[PDB]
């Protein structure tokens, strides 16, 4: 289908830089204007920047002026987004969306996954991933601690397994680091015949960990 | 800057039943305001443009008004898919998300299942031992875990994480993590998760002895 495909997050010291990119596919690229829209964590959707179809108006939300640079390649169809002088504030998903199509109309109903930015000194850590083994309904799971920054995805048979799936929220140890657990309920009677696996993949990190979770 | 301002802050509402929002700009924006759904873990969803138009594929359950300052949305036929934050955008001058308003579906009472995880033996080769207690599909939110160590209430050493409400079945679900030395974990044997919730008749405890089983 349509898509947005953004790119470029990780981990940057306060004062540093990073550059964002948003790759477009299924869609005139060159016909629509694009917005950039960041979530912090515990806040809500704030736009950020936009630049239009042709490029002839250009915005930004004022505690980002002079600091980001919104710009646009149509021949590559991607968007891209130069963040300097990286505040903790700065901190969140950053979406982007089309937002007008030229100057007839706002559209704004093609929204991208988000890529992740961390403002911090702190350095990146793989996680570990250990078995929360079972003992009608049993319970298992896959506990995924010691890592940073956010996020992990965590999955279930590659995706096949979606029912009955629970994956927490992080925690921030005391340590530093983030810890999460996903869980599933399955039938009891299924558990020496069908076999359970969660699929973690921590992206900043370069960590992709398939665990198996048998009975004790 | 243009200030949008939504309110209430948070809504808890039965299914089946009807909620209006309300959003306010600072100043006059016209008609150029839109509505966004964003339930946790997808990519906003825009519901309104134009105040009052619905969106392709938007049905005819949600609804919006207003002009210039003044704006409302009213959701009916509340389901449990519609648990989610509410935003509101002005784009008369580029574009201003007010702080949203996060909708729960008000389900009936549902009593926590709940479980015990002993930590892997993989786990304890690092040198600590996370015990971890599942209290799944309850409603509502509400709920107290305590631990016992060979009967001694533990304090300080337990993180508590709870989900998003489920957009199937409205509940959420909880977990524990007791974190503990491999060697204070093998001075105990008995390892309790304590679980009140307003749907038990008296609180729960799910147990295991260390190298049992
Ligand atoms: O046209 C769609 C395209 O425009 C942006 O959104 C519009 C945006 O305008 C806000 C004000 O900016 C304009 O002022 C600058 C004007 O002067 C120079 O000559 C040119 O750079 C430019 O034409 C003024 O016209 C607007 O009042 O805010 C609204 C967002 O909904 C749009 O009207 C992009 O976001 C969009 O891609």
């Amino acid at each position: 289908q349509v898509q947005l495909l953004e790119s470029g997050g990780g981990v940057v010291r306060p004062g540093g830089s990073l550059r964002l990119s948003c790759a477009a596919s299924g869609f005139n690229f060159e016909d629509f204007g694009m917005s950039w829209v960041r979530q912090a964590p515990g806040k809500g959707l704030e736009w950020v920047s936009s630049i239009s179809w042709n490029g002839a108006n250009i915005g930004y939300v004022d505690s980002v002026k002079g600091r980001f640079t919104i710009s646009r390649d149509n021949a590559k169809n991607s968007l891209y987004l130069q963040m300097n002088s990286l505040r903790a504030e700065d901190t969140a998903l950053y979406y982007c969306a089309i937002d007008w199509y030229r100057d007839d109309y706002y559209k704004m109903d093609v929204w991208g996954k988000g890529t992740t930015v961390t403002v911090s000194s702190a350095s990146t850590k793989g996680p570990s991933v250990f078995p929360l083994a079972p003992s009608g309904t049993a319970a298992l799971g896959c506990l995924v601690k010691d890592y940073f920054p956010e996020p992990v995805t965590v999955s279930w048979n590659s995706g096949a397994l979606t029912s009955g799936v629970h994956t927490f929220p992080a925690v921030l140890q005391s340590s530093g680091l983030y810890s999460l657990s996903s869980v599933v309920t399955v039938p009891s009677s299924s558990l020496g015949t069908q076999t359970y696996i969660c699929n973690v993949n921590h992206k900043p990190s370069n960590t992709k960990v398939d665990k198996r979770v048998e009975p004790k | 800057e243009i200030v949008m301002t939504q309110s209430p802050a948070t809504l808890s509402v039965s299914p089946g039943e009807r909620a209006t929002l309300s959003c306010r700009a600072s100043r006059s924006i016209r008609s150029a305001l839109a509505w966004y759904q964003h339930k946790p873990g997808q990519a906003p969803r825009l519901l309104i443009f134009g105040a009052s138009t619905r969106a392709t594929g938007i049905p005819a359950r949600f609804s919006g008004s207003g002009s210039g300052t003044d704006f409302t949305l009213t959701v009916s036929s509340i389901r449990s898919e519609d648990s989610a934050v509410y935003y509101c955008q002005q784009y008369d001058f580029w574009y201003t998300f007010g702080q949203g308003t996060k909708l729960e579906i008000k389900r009936t009472v549902a009593a926590p299942s709940v479980f015990i995880f002993p930590p892997s033996d993989e786990q304890l080769k690092s040198g600590t031992a996370s015990v971890v207690c599942l209290l799944n599909n309850f409603y509502p939110r509400e709920a107290k875990v305590q631990w016992k160590v060979d009967n001694a209430l533990q304090s300080g050493n337990s993180q508590e994480s709870v989900t998003e409400q489920d957009s199937k079945d409205s509940t959420y679900s909880l977990s524990s993590t007791l974190t503990l030395s491999k060697a204070d974990y093998e001075k105990h044997k008995v390892y309790a998760c304590e679980v009140t919730h307003q749907g038990l008749s008296s609180p729960v405890t799910k147990s295991f002895n260390r190298g049992e089983c």
